[PDB]
């Protein structure tokens, strides 16, 4: 896979040489980070299921037609499916989340997926509000926890969006 | 009389491989990644003897990595080797051989005399 | 690549599963390592250089004939990639240092490391003495657990090489 | 069963490979943590009995309708397995808590959790109010990290269930 | 598999009893422990190379016969195949010494490896006298460090021997 | 796979006829020419090791880029790879040389290749060059050995040439 | 298509390793062989139509009832396939004496033999008696290895059609 | 163990089938041959010792620094095991010239090799120097076939060495 | 696998010893006898089918009862194996024959033999009797060929025989 560390070696390694001492400074404090971004990770695995059974009723609510005959989130299998992949998406969302890279998220999981939908006939659009509705939940555990240590998560929580929108508009 | 769950399993030295873990090739894999396959492959798919450096098939593993044979394919070049050949079936009856093939190339054992057939 | 971080996510993803507190533990473990990871990184970055002299040159005390004509290590053309190859080995320690994992070096010197060395009459004995020279120049510079890893990493090379 | 420790050894031992310093930096991370989950574990441990009373008992506040003739919360019987199952998921959690990683939860509880519940027509939901009823006292009794941990474990379970 | 830890949970399971405290002391106690405990692997696994190397010199000074035509240990196919199994059981080894436990030793490594040995002729006799080479050469290192703050290891120490034993035991 | 008598069997077969008396000639001839054949492959295979030593020398020599970190030939995982490649070629070129015919080399090696390098970013040419390299050090052997009864051996020399560069051709 | 030299190259082929000594042998062995075979076909293909005419005619003599209206054996069309299926076989066989090994009559002949023959209900013996003819009077015209030769793939043939 | 005969038997027998014709031209090729195989063995089985000594020697000379103390070249013990091993080589070859096949060489030495040597730090580079002045030696009680035999076998050697 | 000349140099192998003139001598005459080996092999091939169905017709002539419903011939799906075993045995002969030793024989075919037609109910005996049948008819044609230079094939045939016998002892 790769990782911010990872990634900033081997972009090293083509110059040649030695990290650069600016470079290292931006290692430093992402260790520095680190309690904060871990607790992140946690509080998203922690609520995932809820998370996502929250994001559903909403997406499901708006777009009635899904879960009529003729849509796509009928029949029961179908339903299950689309349960699935939210949860996916989100899983690795988190996984890149840890990493401090997009990278694992767009490779394994990202990649084809809107042709695939788009053969299936599964409407993109839906998928990505799905996704976005699934932001908005997460980003609410992260960042109202209890019984953490108090201070600012600002600079996690808005990396963590982009991850979440990188998912979203590769599949819209 | 009290079992820890698992206890059955720990007899019958079955603990490593009763459950047992699956490796898949994921795509744009590492260079690392595909090492693994390859030496789980040659684990399986080979008896669990071992191969030496000489043994390798330099070809078959090239092809695996950029995916021109998917890990299928890569069993059955496997399987269809000197080195495959040369253990198991050259030295074999083919009820020992029939009987090694299922295993390797599926976990289970014969089920029945007719399959042998 | 081979890191702590990569490692646990690999390990969650192949069973489908999240990353549970499991996981988290062995991802705080490297980051608490880092620092001392970094410190000892920074040092060899500095020395770099004057570390590669004395090893090159420790390499043709011990292996004088080297240096004799119709040899590998006579003549400035083989001299200069003697040093390049230490350099390498040394950048990579540190980036290894860094990502907090074998992973760096394994991918760029240690697979492929036998063959090559076959094929070009390198004999990895020659590189083993650069390394140890080195270590023993670095167990002045660093101290605890800096030293510590250093150690470590270089050793990984060791074990590789023979 | 999975921890920390073993997890690394697996892998190492998967690729065939001695322990390097990757994985020993994963040990560490579990051990550092430990002094935390240690204290977090006696803590429920003492406290165990009191939390599985308030546990049952909340249940049946949340689902009134149990305890009437004829409901499964009906008849001491079923009283003594509600407690006895309560009492078993905490008794797991502090091992976890204690073994670092969710191993024991996973192999006493989760596996097979779903068919047991359906066959026996458990609903999950009386479960889950369970813990979270613990989960609201625990965060009375613990406090930072150690705190911190015995939700991890907890919740775990909350999201397997569901 | 199993380890300190999770045995002592699995051992108070069939009790059916939360923890002793008494219990958790030993836990409590081992964990002190770990940095020393720590070191003793990374030390073995520094010096692995060496080790094996080290013991096969001595073992064939020994045992002249192995490497005969006629012997365990020749031609060269035979003599590689042997060292593996020393690397190997070094492997196993260590890992036990990380773990705090002998299993992972017994089943994966331990187990079904007499009756291997049979099969194939190897002398039983010889692969134990190897281990204990081995086991020498490895404390050696474990013991003797250099750059680790001073103070006791013997208790590790023992605790290798034993592993190192009950591999010679059962392969013999 | 095909070779040239086969070959010259599967020609009369479309037209369904007996083979004509002139192409037994050419077959009757190449038996004759055998010996010195069977020993030009024979002068490559027991070189084989030497020559790529030698081609690999030359190339990297040349196009010291290749070895430079961001070039192709770099880091070991990399040189590795290019090495056992050239070795192929050489391989079959072999082969092709014993058969008497073109086809096994093309159709197992080089259909394919070209694209094959290019996605990779390889860069082809030098691919080409090695080959080349090759081809000049292997004429060297076929056609100066020792304690072989003394004549002429241009005819397979040529052929041989012949086969090397359709390989560089295809590749580049 | 199965000849000794392609044989050996693809055993070479699969194994990925150099032609040495041990296939060089083997080929050596076909090319030596060549001069007898060639021989051989030389001998075939002139007598050709004179071994075919004869051939289809035993054929008759061995199943005069073919000969009868309503039979196989009848009008003219199916004489001439008759005539044309037993002038293929000879050519194949002329083809495998040259090629040096059986390859070429497995390819055309032998495989798919059987079902072919079952949906036309062609009945084998005929080509036998056919083969066997021819055989006999090979048995003249040659001698020696040539002769050995010429046998063993007429035989080859009858034992698949058999 | 790989002859020219067990292949085509394996051969024969992976397709299921009786040995035909294409496989006994392959095996006549190896009987014809033996003759100067079995000769080239004849000559290098009187000569051994002598040859031994020779490259033993050549080796010292090529490489002087070994039979300093405190190298490997020094000290008798060492120097048996040099003699002791090139035997061994010559041994196995002239089996492979009796046996008509790679074979023995392949299992007894060539297998396995490079781990032996690498885990021992013995430099291919030395046996190939014995093995060559070898092959010089045999290039003046050899000629013709028999000569070509033996080179064929002493260069797979070189090959697999290097 | 195996076969006369390997065997001879195992056998040294262990000895640790060059092979001795006098055996050698064996390997000599071996060769010089080749021409008439291989005719005897070709003999077999030749014949195969041949050879095979009068063996069965002879074979059922005797044992009405096997053809009969609750025999073991009986129905077409077993006597359709009955004539596949003979084949085969028949084929690894053959094989045996050429190598000039038993080994491939016993390997491949006889070593467990027995044991599976007991499983199924097979007669061994019978089983046992085919092969003699067999044999005497191979020997038929060995030993009558046409075209053939004359002179004497005996050595071989006996040692054929040997063979098939081999295969009823360990049948039966
Ligand atoms: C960020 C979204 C919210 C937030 C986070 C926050 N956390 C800390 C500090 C810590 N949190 C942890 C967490 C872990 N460390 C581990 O090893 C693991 C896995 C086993 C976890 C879950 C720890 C240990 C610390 C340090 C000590 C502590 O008491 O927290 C802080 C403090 C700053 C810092 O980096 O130390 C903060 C701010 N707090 C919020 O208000 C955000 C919503
Ligand atoms: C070396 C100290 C001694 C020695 C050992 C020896 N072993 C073999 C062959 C095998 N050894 C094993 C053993 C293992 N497989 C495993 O996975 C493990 C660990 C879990 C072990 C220990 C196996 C399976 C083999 C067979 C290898 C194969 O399949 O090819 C040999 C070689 C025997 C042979 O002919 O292959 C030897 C020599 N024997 C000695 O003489 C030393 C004292
Ligand atoms: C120094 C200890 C001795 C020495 C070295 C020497 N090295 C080479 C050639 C190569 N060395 C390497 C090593 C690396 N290249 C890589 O890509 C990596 C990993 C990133 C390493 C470690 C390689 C690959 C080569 C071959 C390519 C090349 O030569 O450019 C030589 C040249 C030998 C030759 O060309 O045959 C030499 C001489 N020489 C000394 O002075 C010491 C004895
Ligand atoms: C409590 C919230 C409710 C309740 C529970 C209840 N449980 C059972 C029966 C079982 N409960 C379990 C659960 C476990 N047993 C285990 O071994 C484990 C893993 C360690 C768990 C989590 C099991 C397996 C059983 C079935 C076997 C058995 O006979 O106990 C019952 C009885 C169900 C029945 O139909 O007989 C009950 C009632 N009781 C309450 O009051 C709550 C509603
Ligand atoms: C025991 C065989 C020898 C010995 C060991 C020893 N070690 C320490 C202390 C530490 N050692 C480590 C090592 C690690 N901790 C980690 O997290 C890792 C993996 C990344 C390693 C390798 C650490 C961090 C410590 C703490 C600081 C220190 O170096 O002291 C001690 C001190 C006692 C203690 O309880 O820590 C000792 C004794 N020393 C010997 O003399 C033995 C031969
Ligand atoms: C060396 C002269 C030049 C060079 C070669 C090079 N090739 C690769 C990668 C591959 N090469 C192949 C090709 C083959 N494999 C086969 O099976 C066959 C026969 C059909 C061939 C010829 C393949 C399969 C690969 C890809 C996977 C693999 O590594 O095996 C590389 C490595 C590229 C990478 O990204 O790792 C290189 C270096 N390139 C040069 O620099 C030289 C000019
Ligand atoms: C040509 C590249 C160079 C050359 C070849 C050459 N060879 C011969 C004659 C023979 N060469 C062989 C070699 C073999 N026959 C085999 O069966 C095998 C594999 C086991 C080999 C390698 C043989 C036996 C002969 C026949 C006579 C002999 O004793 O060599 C010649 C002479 C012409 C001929 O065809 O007989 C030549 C010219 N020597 C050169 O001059 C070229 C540089
Ligand atoms: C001669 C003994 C008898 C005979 C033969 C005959 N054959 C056919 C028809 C076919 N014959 C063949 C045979 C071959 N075709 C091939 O391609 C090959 C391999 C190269 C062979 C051996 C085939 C395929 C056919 C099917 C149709 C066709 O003609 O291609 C017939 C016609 C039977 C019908 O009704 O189709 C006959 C009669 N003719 C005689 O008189 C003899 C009894
Ligand atoms: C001679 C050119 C140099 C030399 C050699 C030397 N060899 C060893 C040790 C071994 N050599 C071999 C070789 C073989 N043994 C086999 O079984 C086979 C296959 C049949 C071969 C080719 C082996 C396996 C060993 C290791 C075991 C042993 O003790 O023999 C040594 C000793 C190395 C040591 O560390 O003690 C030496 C010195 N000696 C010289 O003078 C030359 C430099
Ligand atoms: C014929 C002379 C007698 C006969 C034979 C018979 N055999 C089977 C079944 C099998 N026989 C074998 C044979 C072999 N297995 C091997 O591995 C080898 C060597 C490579 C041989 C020769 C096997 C594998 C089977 C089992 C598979 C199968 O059932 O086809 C049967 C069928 C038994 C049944 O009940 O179906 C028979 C009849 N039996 C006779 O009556 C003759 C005396
Ligand atoms: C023995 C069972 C019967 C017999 C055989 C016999 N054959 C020869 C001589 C030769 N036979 C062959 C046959 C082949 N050689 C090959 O290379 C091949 C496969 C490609 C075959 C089929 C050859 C070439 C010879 C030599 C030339 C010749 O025909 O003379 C003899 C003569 C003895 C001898 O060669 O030393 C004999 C006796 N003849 C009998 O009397 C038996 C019935």
């Amino acid at each position: 896979m790769q990782d911010a560390f990872t990634k900033a070696i081997v972009a090293a390694d083509l110059r040649g040489s030695f990290l650069s001492e600016q470079e290292l400074n931006q290692l430093t404090n992402l260790v520095k980070e680190s309690n904060k971004r871990l607790d992140a990770v946690n509080a998203i695995t922690g609520n995932a299921a809820e998370i996502i059974s929250d994001a559903a009723h909403k997406l499901f609510a708006e777009q009635t037609d899904l879960i009529r005959p003729g849509g796509n989130a009928y029949p029961n299998r179908r339903m299950a499916a689309c349960l699935r992949d939210m949860e996916i998406i989100l899983r690795y969302v988190s996984y890149a989340l840890l990493a401090g890279d997009a990278s694992v998220l767009e490779d394994r999981c990202l990649n084809g997926l809107k042709e695939t939908y788009v053969a299936l006939g599964t409407p993109t659009r839906s998928v990505a509000r799905a996704v976005q509705l699934m932001k908005e939940t997460a980003i609410g555990y992260v960042n109202s926890p209890s019984g953490v240590t108090r201070g600012d998560c600002s600079a996690l929580v808005n990396e963590a969006a982009t991850y979440f929108d990188k998912a979203a508009a590769s599949i819209a | 009389e009290a079992t820890p769950d698992a206890a059955a399993q720990t007899k019958l030295g079955i603990t490593a491989v009763a459950p047992d873990q699956a490796v898949e090739l994921r795509p744009n894999f590492g260079e690392a990644e595909v090492q693994a396959v390859i030496r789980a492959a040659y684990k399986q798919i080979f008896g669990n003897t071992y191969i030496l450096e000489a043994d390798r098939v330099v070809i078959a593993e090239s092809l695996l990595r950029n995916g021109s044979i998917s890990v299928r394919e890569f069993v059955r070049l496997l399987a269809k080797s000197d080195l495959y050949r040369d253990r198991f079936f050259r030295t074999a009856s083919n009820n020992r051989f029939i009987e090694l093939n299922f295993k390797h190339f599926l976990g289970r054992a014969p089920y029945s005399q007719a399959e042998i057939g | 690549m081979k890191t702590v971080i990569t490692e646990v996510i690999a390990s969650a993803d192949s069973q489908g599963r999240f990353l549970n507190n499991t996981e988290l533990q062995a991802a705080n473990g490297r980051f608490q390592r880092a620092t001392a990871s970094m410190e000892a990184a920074r040092a060899l970055t500095s020395n770099a250089d004057s570390l590669v002299k004395g090893a090159v040159q420790e390499v043709y005390n011990k292996f004088p004939y080297l240096t004799q004509p119709g040899q590998m290590g006579y003549g400035d053309t083989n001299q200069a990639k003697c040093a390049r190859d230490i350099s390498h080995y040394l950048r990579f320690i540190t980036y290894s240092l860094v990502a907090g994992g074998t992973g760096p070096l394994d991918d760029y010197i240690v697979a492929g490391l036998r063959e090559v060395n076959r094929t070009f009459n390198l004999s990895p004995s020659w590189y083993i003495e650069a390394l140890k020279h080195i270590k023993g120049k670095v167990g002045s510079q660093l101290s605890g657990q800096p030293l510590t890893e250093a150690n470590a990493y270089i050793d990984y090379c060791i074990n590789a090489l023979s």
